[PDB]
Order: C-alpha cells, then sequence, then structure tokens
C-alpha cells in the first residue's frame, strides 16, 4: 500500500 | 578537476569507480518527479583556471541503479533537460575557478502510479553514473563511474501524487474511544483521486480490521474506520475529488468495533493499507 497506519488502542 | 561532497568529503578523480554518498529529498513535480538534486551535494572547482580549462559532460549510460534501475525518467543537466538513461553524451560543464562551484545535476523519475512510493534505505545505491573530462588544452580524454548512493532514508514518489506519511501510527482513546487519524495528500497537479483500505478483516462485512495486539490483548473487538459518520469498508472507493497542490485530508477516523462474542479487556492493534487511484 502507499501508507500504513498502525492503530494502537485498549480495553479497559 | 576535483570534487567534495556536502560534508567536505573529497571525491577521488580517476582510477577505479567512485562511491559518492549524497542527500535526498524526492518531491513530486509536474509531469516529473525529483530524485535527487545533486547540485546542493557535489561542488568542484579548477585549479589552474588561469592556463587550464576542465570541461566535463554526463556520458550515455548513465541511469538509475538499485531499486531504481528499473525506472526511466530525466536528466537536468546545467539548465536543460535529457532522458535518462542517457542515450547520448550531454553538452559539457566549464570549470574555469578555484572557488568551489556546483556540479548541476538532477535526477527526476517519470510518474508512472498514482501516490505511490519506493522505500530508499541509508547506503543504497542509487545511481550509476559516468562521467567524461576534457580540457582546453591537451588531448586528455578519459571516463570514469561515480555510483551515487543515498546518505539518509526516504520514500521516492513514483506517481502525480505524494501522501503526508508512509508510516502513520495513531493512539486510539480507551474503549469505547475514536480518534481522527492524521493523514492528507496533494498533487503536482490537480488529479481525479480516489483511495481505498486493505488489511485482514475480521468480518463477512469486510469493515472491522483484526486485532493483530501480542501482548495481553483485547477479545470481542476490532478497529473500524469511518469518515463524516460514514463506515469506510476494506477494498471500497472513496472519492475526494479533484485534489490539487493544496493538502487535502482523507477525512478518516478510527474507531473499535465489536466482532462478535464478550468484549474482554486488553491490547487493541490494527495495521491497514491505504491505496490511492484515479478516477
Amino acid at each position: 500500500a502507499d501508507v500504513t497506519i498502525t492503530v494502537n488502542g485498549k480495553v479497559v | 578537476f576535483a570534487c567534495k561532497t556536502a560534508n567536505g568529503t573529497a571525491i577521488p578523480i580517476g582510477g577505479g569507480s567512485a562511491n559518492v554518498y549524497v542527500n535526498l529529498a524526492p518531491v513530486v513535480n509536474v509531469g516529473q518527479n525529483l530524485v535527487v538534486d545533486l547540485s546542493t551535494q557535489i561542488f568542484c572547482h579548477n585549479d589552474y583556471p588561469e592556463t587550464i580549462t576542465d570541461y566535463v559532460t554526463l556520458q550515455r549510460g548513465s541511469a538509475y541503479g538499485g531499486v531504481l534501475s528499473n525506472f526511466s525518467g530525466t536528466v537536468k543537466y546545467s539548465g536543460s533537460s535529457y532522458p535518462f538513461p542517457t542515450t547520448s553524451e550531454t553538452p559539457r560543464v566549464v570549470y574555469n575557478s578555484r572557488t568551489d562551484k556546483p556540479w548541476p545535476v538532477a535526477l527526476y523519475l517519470t510518474p508512472v502510479s498514482s501516490a505511490g512510493g519506493v522505500a530508499i534505505k541509508a547506503g543504497s545505491l542509487i545511481a550509476v553514473l559516468i562521467l567524461r573530462q576534457t580540457n582546453n588544452y591537451n588531448s586528455d580524454d578519459f571516463q570514469f563511474v561515480w555510483n551515487i548512493y543515498a546518505n539518509n532514508d526516504v520514500v521516492v514518489p513514483t506517481g502525480g501524487c505524494d501522501v503526508s506519511a508512509r508510516d502513520v501510527t495513531v493512539t486510539l482513546p480507551d474503549y469505547p474511544g475514536s480518534v481522527p487519524i492524521p493523514l492528507t495528500v496533494y498533487c503536482a497537479k490537480s488529479q481525479n483521486l480516489g483511495y481505498y483500505l486493505s488489511g485482514t478483516t475480521a468480518d463477512a462485512g469486510n469493515s472491522i480490521f483484526t486485532n493483530t495486539a501480542s501482548f495481553s490483548p483485547a477479545q470481542g473487538v476490532g478497529v473500524q474506520l469511518t469518515r463524516n459518520g460514514t463506515i469506510i469498508p476494506a477494498n471500497n472507493t472513496v472519492s475526494l475529488g479533484a485534489v490539487g497542490t493544496s493538502a487535502v485530508s482523507l477525512g478518516l477516523t478510527a474507531n473499535y468495533a465489536r466482532t462478535g462474542g464478550q468484549v474482554t479487556a486488553g491490547n487493541v492493534q490494527s495495521i491497514i493499507g491505504v491505496t490511492f487511484v484515479y478516477q
């Protein structure tokens, strides 16, 4: 791909 | 004829091929993209300018190397542009001074993709340039090779458009919070532009990206992108209308979405690709 989006998250 | 790079390192003239390390700042332009402007990287001077006048041309067979070997373009040499790989020798640059003057060379790339890019790592070859050196006083006529290496990690734009970032990292607030994704795009000239998302989906609808978090990961949740409140599924064209020299946000927002089952506490991660297309 042209861009790579790394999403980081958390479920508390 | 004697040359040095921007950092003052001397380029040994003649002998075998020379490994010349230089800095890149690749940008898209109208009808061609800049790979490297060597005029800020290589500077040259003459030590007997009163009696001797040095002539230097770019011999045919000067071409890209490494990952760029595949591409074609042009080379702007002394204000005029020529196809690259060079099919014939360029006209000469004159070196009549003891003052270091730059080497007026810029390597360009012909656009082939919409907004693609080629990763270029530090220490890797980018061009193989053949030079021919003569003078005004005797018959000395010698050719030598300048292997041009990159001194910094960059991504050469191979299209008409350029993305604000090639690797975006966003941090979602704790579940079930959302956050915009910082990402814009612009083109050298107006392009009817669109894009779509790709990656590993969790659902049949192809609208939720799988959670690939390794340490203490969450169950039952995935990542889902929206735009103006509208869910964007994978491999779905989002039209941006006409995109020009002004940066246009993709409008993407990151969210959480339940994948089914009990939602359990832990980390969440999703790598999502973005690919641009013409319309």
